[PDB]
């Protein structure tokens, strides 16, 4: 499976 | 072009004559963009990041202009928060991570 | 070094006498490690990605060799899928985006 790990607080 | 970190690397890109914002993502394998109508047949798919997963619409062979760069790859469309350039386009303009 | 982006830019740090595995990740503001034991006091902290939001422990002050490089700064544990070093230590060993 994919992973997008955009990541933001 | 060098680009520096301070800030979220956001950049313009060209996508059915459209000129959106995006995010140069090393983090993401693939390119998700905000909900927008691509022509074309797709298919679902699921996509997982830090909060869970989302579902999205997948299109193939969608041509794409990441600052004055062409590339031609798949594209995802779904409820994102922000528009993500993956690692299958940054490769094909020859984007790499320097130090 | 000069990292490709053809698989994702996996490399090791070294965190606390413990070695483990992290992705270079200019879509991300902070540096996030699956669930782990850390000196010092924490405080809670809420992260979104896609997908949503989740409850992590943040670290300040933590020392942190990447592939060579050292930074120190914050640190957060949590549910994370993938240990990622974000911009906020990035940019302290001088990494750029390059194309």
């Amino acid at each position: 499976k994919a992973r997008v790990l955009a990541e933001a607080m | 072009p060098q680009i520096t970190l301070w800030k979220r690397p956001l950049v313009t890109i060209r996508i059915g004559g459209q000129l959106k914002e995006a995010l140069l993502n090393t983090g993401a394998d693939d390119t998700v963009l905000e909900e927008m109508n691509l022509p074309g047949k797709w298919k679902p798919k699921m996509i997982g990041g830090i909060g869970g997963f989302i579902k999205v619409r997948q299109y193939d062979q969608i041509p794409v202009e990441i600052c004055g760069h062409k590339a031609i790859g798949t594209v995802l469309v779904g409820p994102t928060p922000v528009n993500i350039i993956g690692r299958n386009l940054l490769t094909q303009i020859g984007c790499t991570l320097n130090f």
